[PDB]
């Protein structure tokens, strides 16, 4: 009924800034697997 | 269904002869009340003229209608009763400016309310003044160094720009003004003219007991010899106060048309805009939005654009502006906190959940910034801190993992832990200003990871025992970086070589 | 000469009401000159008339020192304004008179400020693409040659820093001349806008210029923030019609021009609106919007900035103009803060040339397909802030990572910009991000990292910087 | 893993009721905001068009 | 009959440049709405062109369908389709299953009026299709005016034998051009910064697009208003006026469109008062069954992404 | 009325709707020169209101009962135009639309309509 | 009883109900329907509290009680409206305040030298959904000694009255009690209110 496309980021409260930290810290981790098995396949 | 002007007693003088007595250089005040005062007659009297009562107060004429003049009282409308002769002066709302104004604390009008006599004026300039064209303009580069150590590697200012002070009551609006007035001690205590920086505290809408407290500090430590303090309580008339913006900038702007640099700062912007309303209500006019004048953001943003840095063909000089802005509950999207923000080059947001806990002063990261950039800060403190700006950011979103339970992460354990030894290092007590020496040696031990392994309690001692042994050991290193401002090959491998041996005691 | 001359009788702020003769007085849109003090005139544009031989004029610059009585003499017709090729190079006002200290303007005619929009049988449509360099702008919504585009954004989103941008790359190459006209700005925004505009060579002072500098920042009073939006457009206009040139007009801002018609309708006798505003918001906006299109004489691409309120755009003044702009490129707040540069919405951005017939089959696929991946993370990321990434599959794993590499390598180094960034300005064309954009969303850049696309420019750049650094 | 899923839906349906009661709530402050700034800005236009 | 295939203004003048226009009447512009007794129920369907409109919210003559929605969602774009589907029955000869649009532009730019009617000639839809020229640049008379001479120059159709359907577009814009000409005349204002007769001007417009009975000639006029909301807010000021008064309403979000749904028409917004009594008997007999189905999916889609 | 006073018989009235009384008085006040209140409604609420509601009741030769159906703005229980209009009703014909479909005719909510006449 | 703002056939039937339980016979009946006009229902709580005073300065007690206190602020704003004047918070004038707490300070108790009686108020605040921080809802908590919080969550449950423990108090009703009553419940207040939250968690 009610529109709520993204309603938890663009509050910007304790649900906003959880959200944003939670990707981040996926994000880190998974570069980490990344770079260093393109660094190892090209040599 | 009627009008006003000629009524009953202005209707009884037109039948017979009006003439006698010259109704153009003079004026009789019909009616008067809460400030303002409506004179009939004064025809020969022009708009924002500065108006003489017979009991001794003055007015200035702000509404001139077709049968009255709307003049507003600068003072107490006790002694003004109906029927009083309004003399003209025959000039605008003009001030004293000059070189001897340094040193007392004036009023609204250029009269000296600290009790030392007459002040030595060189000029009369008015108050409404236009502001700089684009033409005798140029680029801000000179760099204004406030003190703080958060403020001068974030936000850093500069002579000729706009830096706003956003925040609550009891945050660190007015501490963040008083420090930088404080820390230009070091350059106008010189023979430098071009380094120095003269100070224009512009106290509007504070009490009685905040301008005295202010002032007492100032002159304590040396710093009251080269400020122009305006006093404006708001105690006196509405006309006293609106008008405060525009006589404090017009006694600054006398050294920087001249070859000097000036440092205003309008302490608040929230006063001042309310100061207007008042008078504007009573002089029967309409109003606009939330219960203001209609022309409410041009109040603030022509007094604000008359502080830039003029080019080397005017002087050379510039002028700072230092507005702040009293919000209610950190509330930014008000009618007075969004026309401020948008006219100035960059705000300085000051919350009050950093505060509290300690952090002072609490200046954000993620929402203060600055327009001039890079451009307006000293090549020392931009070398050594150059990432200072991205890693508030990837500290901001490494610490709140901490709170989930996650532990793993080797890599960045060496960012989480860099970051909470650069915000206590850099958090300054009151009146406790540091120059562009000891400021790059600070900055240059938290970026590079010489910090890291130092406890986070022992952040406070660490501040005073680096600067202390480089001013008696390796002095050559702290003269170098104060005077040429900035750091080569050679300066680069000294700082880096006494860093670490400091580190083991 | 028998000269309309006029006694002024109240004059409280901006409004002034001059009192004449009877059958003498002065149409409405009128320029009255006064004598001042200095060697310049006291310009005042008459509003409405309140009868008795008498009308409110409104002055266009500082009404301090005017007192009962003084003389009021009456132009005959409107403000006029330099028009022609002598305006190229020179900082003109808004009564037309230089404000760059190089001498007076040598014009030939001088048209006014007041005038009619385009008829309806004179309008032209088209469908053409402006290629603007932007990663973001030549994928989302595409600007319309010879169209309005409007730029809304808040306080400090990048409003200023998108419309300088802009001009360093199709102002500098085009055919036809440009014309700066800068209502409500600041007063360091207009010295520095000049000296930039001479060392690309968009302004020569010994040569030729193709850029008309039209000043008037805040720093004056309501009536000269007001009038300077049609003083710019006339000399605009003049090039496109008389001389048929593709003209370029940049308005920062264009929500200035609004907000000054507000102040001083409270002391004009009108009843105020909704959110402080005037009544005639509808009918002042859309005589000064319609009048900068493209008729059968010459194009006129309208590149003004909007200022949204506080980061409102239910607002009177931005909700009233995104009917009269073709192309509207809305900026968030919140995406200026994570490190989008600049912060450039992917699903509130929309345009009139975002079809299959205008960019082809090709294209339209593409703009498709990432604004349903874009919108889709949306929903996704609400329930991971609850429950975590367990509840995720194989399917939305991997539309969670291809989303946010997405969304930072439409972000690229502006020119302008490189005080603040560091790196370089990189300008990608309309063919490499069209071809990037492709290539990501079947799964050719699925084991590369996000850091590699943050503040890049193609495919070519993407590849470079993920080899340097893991090493 | 039974225990755990079966803990789960209690603290799913807490959480799911909890949500309910502060949604009331808000609700109601909503209404009398909404009701209070079309009060104040009517006041604002009838201020200026009576004076 | 004249005034098809020209662009006409707010006074009836025209400005598409084809000469004069052969007028057989002169209608006020405030007239009088019908009544009870000359109106019957609404039995002819309205064939929009689109399949999420004909089976769900199906409009029939007489009715006013209402289109909310926010900027750029599909508020014009369900009115330009349905006017150019008309084509099928406009081009043979049966006049009672032929249906005369009657586009009102107002408070649009000078470049959307002229886009909008090159579209339509290119495909033969302009022939039939009168065109209320309303810019923004003109007075405040002018905008204010448009509704109701638009709804005079269509309802003589709808009094001879004939069909006729109106697209006030749009119906925020002739809100803001009647405001502003009330304030400027020493009148009271009331919320929203409207005047007292702001229900009273839209009820009045809409009123008069009703279907007539077999006495009174067999005619018909639709009226589709397109409300322009704020921010997805369809509890406002003028978008709960408009909808109260109105018999149905097509609501458009704005996340619906950006996932790839065209258009974006939620189906537990938008309804119909008519129902099936204004649609075909095949297409009511497959709307059936797709309407429990819909429903039951709608408030099950959380369990899709396990 | 006359029915009740004169035939003496217990008439019924329906106002369909009870929302659209109140916002028709608001509209004749505020274009003759009267201010407005809150919500941007009329300042005589509780008289215009009354004035119709009072004379509604029962006498000595009859009734008239009221049956009219009150609208909520934007949903909305705490209006100026929802909280008027709940002070002089009695009873109550909550219609939800949980029923309808589920087999009852018609869908009367045993819960939710309520009457002060239930003691 | 001064019913003020009350429909017409209310106030007949709850005259009726005191007639036959033999209550009517020393109790006044303030009659004040809102089909009157606006100056009558806003000046009904002043007419009331007039005529008990003469028994509370010869020597006897009172009871006032005006149902309603929210029908009372819409009577008063409704002529001020009409007289243009400034309007403040929700539609209210700036004597909003002062209405209500000279009414009520009228009731307070004498001395000896003065005769020996008191004055008792009881008025009734109608709050729109439980909103107690509204204009009109603060505006006599701030001038009344105490207050009796009514709220619909329990009162909906079969908890008739439905009277908070943690939100009614009283000032001075510890020292104007019965020493029977307050010493059998012996921290009565304390043990209610503590009582409901550990249950609501539980
Ligand atoms: N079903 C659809 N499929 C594809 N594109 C669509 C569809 N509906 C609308 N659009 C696109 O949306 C754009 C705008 O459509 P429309 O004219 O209906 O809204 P608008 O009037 O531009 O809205 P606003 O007045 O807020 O600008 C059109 O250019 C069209 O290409
Ligand atoms: N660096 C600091 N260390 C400790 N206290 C500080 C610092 N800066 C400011 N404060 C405190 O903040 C308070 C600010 O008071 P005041 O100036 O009245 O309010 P505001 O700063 O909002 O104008 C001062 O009382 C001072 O004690
Ligand atoms: N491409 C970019 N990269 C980094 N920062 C940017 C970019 N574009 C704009 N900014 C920042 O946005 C700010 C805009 O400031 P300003 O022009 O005063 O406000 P506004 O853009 O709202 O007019 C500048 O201070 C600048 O640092
Ligand atoms: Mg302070
Ligand atoms: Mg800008
Ligand atoms: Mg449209």
């Amino acid at each position: 009924v009610r529109s709520s496309a993204g309603a938890v980021r663009d509050a910007g409260g304790a649900f906003g800034k959880r959200e944003q930290a939670e990707e981040e810290r996926y994000f880190r981790a998974r570069a980490k697997e990344q770079l260093a098995a393109l660094k190892k396949h090209h040599e | 269904k009627a009008a006003p002007t000629e009524v009953s007693s202005i209707l009884e003088s037109k039948i017979r002869v009006s003439d006698e007595a010259n109704l153009d250089e003079t004026g009789r005040v019909l009616s008067v009340g809460d400030g303002i005062a409506r004179v009939f007659g004064l025809n020969n009297c022009q708009a924002e003229e500065l108006v003489e009562f017979a009991s001794g107060v003055k007015g200035m004429a702000l509404n001139l209608e077709p049968g009255q003049v709307g003049i507003v009282l600068f003072g107490s409308d006790r002694e003004v009763k109906e029927g009083e002769i309004v003399k003209r002066t025959g000039k605008i709302v003009d001030v004293p400016i000059g070189p001897g104004m340094l040193g007392r604390v004036v009023d609204a009008l250029g009269n000296p309310i600290d009790g030392k006599g007459p002040i030595e004026a060189t000029g009369y300039a008015i108050a409404q003044l236009k502001a700089p064209g684009i033409l005798p303009r140029r680029s801000v580069f000179e760099p204004m160094q406030t003190g703080l150590k958060a403020v001068d590697a974030l936000v850093p200012i500069g002579r000729g720009q706009r830096e706003l002070i956003i925040g609550d009551r009891q945050t660190g609006k007015t501490a963040v003004a008083l420090d930088t007035i404080l820390n230009q001690k070091r350059w106008n205590d010189g023979n430098d003219e071009s380094k120095k920086l003269y100070c224009v505290y512009v106290a509007v809408g504070q009490k009685r007991s905040t301008v005295a407290q202010l002032v007492q500090t100032l002159e304590q430590n040396d710093a009251m010899k080269y400020s122009i303090v305006v006093a404006a309580t708001a105690s006196e008339a509405a006309p006293l106060q609106y008008l405060a913006p525009f006589t404090a900038c017009a006694i600054a702007e006398w050294f920087r048309d001249n070859g000097k640099h000036a440092l205003i700062v309008y302490d608040d912007l929230s006063k001042q805009a309310v100061a207007y309303r008042q008078l504007s209500l009573l002089l029967r006019r309409p109003p606009g939005r939330e219960a203001y004048p209609g022309d409410v953001f041009y109040l603030h943003s022509r007094l604000l654009e008359r502080a830039a840095k003029m080019s080397d063909a005017n002087g050379g000089g510039s002028l700072t502006a230092l507005p702040v802005i009293e919000t209610q509950g950190g509330d930014v999207s008000a009618y007075i906190p969004t026309n401020v923000i948008s006219i100035t080059d960059g705000q300085i947001f000051l919350e009050a959940e950093l505060f509290y806990k300690g952090i002072r002063p609490a200046i954000n990261v993620g929402l203060s910034v600055s327009r001039v950039g890079s451009a307006a800060q000293v090549k020392a403190m931009k070398q050594v801190a150059g990432s200072l700006k991205l890693f508030l950011a990837q500290y901001r979103e490494v610490a709140a993992f901490a709170q989930f339970g996650s532990d793993l992460d080797a890599s960045t354990k060496q960012t989480l832990s860099r970051g909470e030894r650069l915000t206590q290092l850099l958090k300054q007590k009151q009146y406790s200003p540091q120059a562009s020496e000891e400021q790059v040696p600070v900055i240059y031990a938290g970026v590079n990871g010489f910090l890291d392994n130092i406890p986070i309690e022992r952040i406070p001692e660490f501040e005073e025992q680096f600067i202390a042994y480089l001013k008696a050991n390796e002095g050559d290193i702290l003269e170098a970086i104060r005077t040429k401002g900035e750091l080569s090959s050679e300066l680069l491998d000294k700082l880096k070589s006494a860093t670490e041996t400091f580190v083991a005691t | 000469a028998g000269p309309a001359s006029g006694k002024i009788r109240a004059v409280i702020g901006a409004v002034v009401d001059v009192q004449f003769e009877q059958g003498e007085l002065p149409a409405i849109l009128n320029a009255l000159t006064i004598d001042q003090g200095n060697n310049q005139k006291l310009v005042l544009e008459v509003a409405q008339h309140l009868g008795e031989n008498a009308v409110r004029a409104i002055a266009m610059d500082g009404t301090e020192g005017l007192v009962r009585g003084q003389t009021v003499v009456d132009t005959g017709a409107p403000i006029s304004v330099p028009v022609g090729r002598g305006t190229l190079g020179r900082i003109i006002n808004v009564v037309g008179e230089p404000i760059d200290e190089r001498g007076p303007i040598e014009c030939k005619q001088r048209n006014p400020i007041h005038a009619d929009p385009p008829s309806f049988v004179e309008q032209s449509t088209e469908a053409e693409v402006l290629e603007t360099g932007i990663k973001v702008v030549d994928l989302l919504a595409p600007y319309a040659r010879g169209g309005k585009i409007g730029l809304f954004g808040g306080a400090g989103v990048g409003k200023t820093v998108f419309i300088q941008e802009l001009i360093n790359n199709i102002a500098k190459a085009h055919g036809g001349f440009s014309v700066f006209t800068g209502v409500g700005e600041r007063t360091r925004e207009g010295n520095d806008l000049y000296r930039e505009m001479k060392e690309t060579g968009v302004i020569n002072l010994e040569g030729e210029s193709k850029v008309a500098l039209v000043f008037g920042q805040m720093n004056e009073p309501p009536g000269a923030r007001a009038r300077v939006a049609l003083t710019g457009l006339t000399i605009a206009e003049y090039f496109r019609d008389e001389e048929g040139q593709d003209v370029l007009l940049f308005v920062d801002n264009i929500f200035r021009f609004t907000q000054a018609g507000s102040e001083v309708s409270a002391l004009l006798g009108r009843i105020p609106s909704a959110v402080g505003y005037q009544p005639t918001l509808a009918t002042d906006m859309g005589l000064l919007q319609e009048r900068i299109t493209t008729t059968r004489k010459g194009s006129v691409t309208s590149v003004q900035a909007v200022y949204v309120p506080a980061d409102d755009l239910t607002d009177p003044a931005p909700a009233t103009t995104f009917a009269h702009l073709d192309a509207t490129t809305v900026l968030s707040r919140g995406i200026s803060e994570l490190g989008i540069y600049p912060a450039v919405d992917p699903l509130d951005s929309k345009s009139r040339l975002l079809d299959v017939s205008v960019v082809g089959q090709e294209h339209y696929d593409v703009a498709t397909g990432v604004q349903q991946t874009l919108q889709a993370y949306k929903s996704l990321q609400d329930i991971i802030a609850i429950l975590g990434m367990d509840e995720l599959s194989e399917q939305d794993k991997l539309t969670v990572e291809r989303a946010r590499k997405i969304q930072r390598f439409l972000s690229q180094p502006f020119a302008v910009a490189e005080v603040f960034t560091g790196i370089e300005g990189k300008l990608v064309r309309l063919k490499d991000t069209i071809a990037s954009f492709k290539a990501v969303l079947e799964g050719k850049y699925d084991h590369l990292p996000e850091n590699a696309f943050y503040m890049v420019g193609g495919i070519e750049d993407v590849v470079a910087k993920a080899e340097k650094i893991a090493a | 893993y039974a225990s755990e899923i079966s803990a789960r839906r209690n603290a799913m349906d807490n959480a799911s009721k909890n949500a309910g009661e502060m949604i009331n709530k808000y609700s109601i402050l909503y209404n009398r905001t909404r009701q209070a700034v079309i009060t104040n800005e009517l006041v604002d236009i009838i201020t200026g068009a009576s004076s």
